[PDB]
């Protein structure tokens, strides 16, 4: 309900153009970013859960570990959340690879692509 | 005489009165005059201009003097035709001329390669000759462009010339898209089986494990299927390394998907070796083979245009922005980590280089704590070091990385599309060349149409690919 | 004649002596000359140029020949 009030931004030129750009991003850039991000997140979450032994917040479940690795994307991730594995080096290597791939590479690349898209849809 | 842009001397040397110069004569390399005209070109404007013009004139003269001579088909000591040579060496202007060569003179009109077929009103059907372009021959133009090494210039721009893009898109839409999607689905199933065989691995004891419960049958089935997938990818990578015989530089710069799939297969084989040697460490190897596995699904994004361009951009960033950013970042992080460890007294003991590097990296993540700080001896020094590190890396380098990615995106809009087209072209050629004779010849491209009459007089059949066009001038 | 940019030929076919063509004759889909003229355009430069030009020409010709006929409706 509340997020439908953007509809009425039609009546004002600046806000209407703004909302049109919001739509264009959601359809062009966010979809592609989300597909790639989901692939990476699921792959590394499966790897980490496999590595993690008996969880006994018992991150030996796929859901909780997916949530833990998703926390990294929102700038709130913990690099030492489990301590419940057998190979600290492998765990750290996996988490560093995930952080580099998604947080540093993918998200900043998303910002760059939105910049380009803004540049290209000024008149549309 | 030809390579120096001297038409008059060429005409004289061919049509003199005392001694005519042979037109099919070959040098020590075996190159004829057309091979030389190709090797002279260097893709610039005026050079391509006169090379095309002179190629036209000398071909017409060769037809006139020798209507029975197929000058265009003569091969040098590399067995490498002038069209093939132009494709392989990377000469794009010559290739664009040759593939759309249309000759108006009826006495030698059989030379041309682009034939209008009917021009009712403003519409034209056109036939592009596919001889020595389609993969059915050897040293075809498509195969030579696709399997070209990294050094050959204009490698992914040679593939935008007509009819090459349309021919490849026709192969795709006609029979390659379905096979690619089936391969995508099979790989997805393989990865899901691998993932669920890894997820439910036994955790008690040393490997191997006694298959006792009912679910253990399912799990060992999944383990076997994963091992078979791994060995298949291993052998496919070996087959690739033998087929293309690529150099070390080529392996490390332009075979990333083959290298990555091969690496994942290597990890799987190491996992098996360890697992049968009673070692927990097998899990480690297995885990890496898992992550790569899922990552490798981005390969299949080349089947889709938008996602293919996206993955190409991902690679370009990884290879040109992220590498240099990481070099600078490692320098800064290691410097300040050594400084901080030097401050810190007996150390969560942060008196080890690893722990302090981890903290200073948490700063980059966005989870950096400024107060792991009860164990130095000078608070001001510690906080100045931390603030300097933050300002340099978090505030300066990261935002600079974002800006540089923005610039690179603005810079590689077209190169990314061309690279994706070339990736799909390699996929198409590999898929086609990996079937049986029946299907491969069942899906040849173009028809065996009747072009016209050879100067000998008989009919001329050419495998022609048909393209429809409209023009609102030149009635 | 209209859709292929022969102004002379259409002027002749409208104003000959032996037999003059009907300006408001419709085809199987019911298009007049103006409907086909519109449907042949494809939003380029020269195509739009000549389509608009001959649309105007046929409007003047219809106004002259049939001043009481609103051809465009
Ligand atoms: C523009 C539109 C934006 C819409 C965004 C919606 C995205 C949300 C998509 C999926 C998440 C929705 C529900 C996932 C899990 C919630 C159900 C659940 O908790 O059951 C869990 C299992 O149920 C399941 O099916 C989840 C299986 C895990 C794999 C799925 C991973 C989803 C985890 C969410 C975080 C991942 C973020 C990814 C999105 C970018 C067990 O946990 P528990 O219930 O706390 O303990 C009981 C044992
Ligand atoms: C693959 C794509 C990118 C991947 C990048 C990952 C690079 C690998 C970096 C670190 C992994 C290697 C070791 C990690 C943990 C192993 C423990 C260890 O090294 O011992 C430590 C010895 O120190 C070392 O051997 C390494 C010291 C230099 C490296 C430290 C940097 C690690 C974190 C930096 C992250 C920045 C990356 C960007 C001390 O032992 P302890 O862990 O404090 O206690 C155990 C008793
Ligand atoms: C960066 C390689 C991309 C290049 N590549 C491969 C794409 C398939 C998997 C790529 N994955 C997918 C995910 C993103 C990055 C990468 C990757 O896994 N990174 C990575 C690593 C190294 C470790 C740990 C974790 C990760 C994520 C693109 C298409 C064809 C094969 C090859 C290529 O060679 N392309 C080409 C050609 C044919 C000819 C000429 C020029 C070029 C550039
Ligand atoms: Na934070």
């Amino acid at each position: 309900g509340w997020t439908n009030m953007l509809y009425y931004t039609r009546g004002f030129q600046q806000m209407g153009i703004y909302a049109v750009m919001i739509e264009k991003m959601i359809l062009r850039d966010l979809c592609r970013f989300m597909f790639v991000y989901i692939v990476f997140l699921f792959g590394f979450s499966t790897a980490v859960v496999t590595l993690i032994e008996d969880g006994k917040s018992s991150y030996n479940s796929l859901y909780s570990t997916c949530l833990e690795l998703f926390k990294f994307t929102i700038g709130m991730g913990d690099l030492e959340f489990t301590e419940n594995y057998d190979f600290k080096a492998v765990f750290i290597i996996l988490l560093l690879a995930y952080v580099i791939l998604t947080y540093i590479l993918l998200l900043n690349m998303l910002i760059a692509l939105m910049g380009e898209t803004v540049n290209k849809i000024a008149q549309e | 005489a030809a390579c120096t842009n001297q038409l008059g001397i060429v005409k004289f040397l061919l049509q003199n009165s005392w001694q005519t110069a042979d037109i099919s004569a070959r040098d020590s390399v075996g190159n004829t005059v057309l091979h030389a005209l190709v090797e002279v070109a260097d893709n610039t404007a005026d050079n391509t201009k006169f090379v095309t013009s002179m190629y036209n004139e000398i071909l017409m003269l060769g037809a006139k003097l020798h209507p029975t001579l197929k000058l265009e088909e003569l091969t040098n000591k590399k067995g490498m035709t002038p069209l093939a040579l132009a494709a392989g060496t990377g000469k794009i202007g010559v290739l664009a001329y040759i593939l759309q060569r249309e000759i108006q003179e009826p006495e030698c009109r059989h030379l041309s390669r682009k034939f209008t077929e009917w021009a009712y009103g403003p519409v034209h059907s056109s036939l592009y000759d596919l001889s020595c372009i389609d993969t059915c021959e050897k040293n075809s133009v498509l195969e030579v462009i696709a399997y070209s090494s990294s050094e050959t210039p204009n490698r992914h721009d040679m593939l935008l010339v007509e009819p090459l893009n349309r021919l490849l898109q026709d192969k795709w839409d006609r029979f390659v898209k379905r096979i690619f999607y089936f391969n995508f689905l099979v790989y997805c199933l393989y990865m899901i089986i691998f993932t669920m065989a890894a997820y439910y691995r036994p955790v008690d004891g040393l490997p191997p494990f006694k298959m006792e419960k009912t679910g253990d049958y399912f799990r060992v089935t999944g383990e076997i299927l994963s091992v078979l997938g791994g060995v298949y990818f291993f052998f496919r990578g070996i087959q690739y390394f033998l087929q293309r015989r690529p150099s070390m530089k080529t392996l490390f710069v332009d075979s990333y998907s083959e290298m990555l799939f091969f690496l994942q297969s290597l990890f799987m084989l190491a996992t098996v070796v360890l697992y049968f040697s009673h070692l927990k460490e097998y899990v480690a190897s297995m885990v890496f083979s898992l992550a790569l596995g899922w990552t490798n699904m981005l390969y299949y994004t080349r089947g889709f245009q938008q996602m293919g361009i996206y993955a190409v951009m991902i690679e370009k960033m990884i290879l040109r922005d992220l590498c240099r950013f990481m070099f600078v970042y490692i320098v800064f992080l290691f410097g300040f980590s050594t400084a901080v460890v030097t401050l810190i007294e007996d150390g969560s003991s942060y008196n080890s280089l690893y722990s302090t590097c981890l903290e200073l990296f948490k700063f980059t993540i966005g989870m950096g704590d400024l107060e792991f700080t009860e164990n130095y001896d000078f608070k001001a020094v510690f906080i100045i070091l931390l603030l300097a590190y933050v300002i340099l890396t978090y505030i300066l380098l990261l935002n600079m990385l974002i800006a540089l990615m923005g610039e690179t995106v603005n810079k590689i809009a077209q190169e990314s599309k061309n690279i994706w087209k070339l990736q799909r072209a390699i996929t198409i050629l590999d898929t086609e060349k990996s079937f049986l004779k029946c299907m491969r010849k069942a899906f040849r491209s173009g028809k065996l149409l009747q072009v016209g009459y050879t100067p000998d007089g008989k009919d001329d059949y050419r495998w022609c690919f048909r393209v429809d066009e409209v023009n609102w001038t030149t009635w």
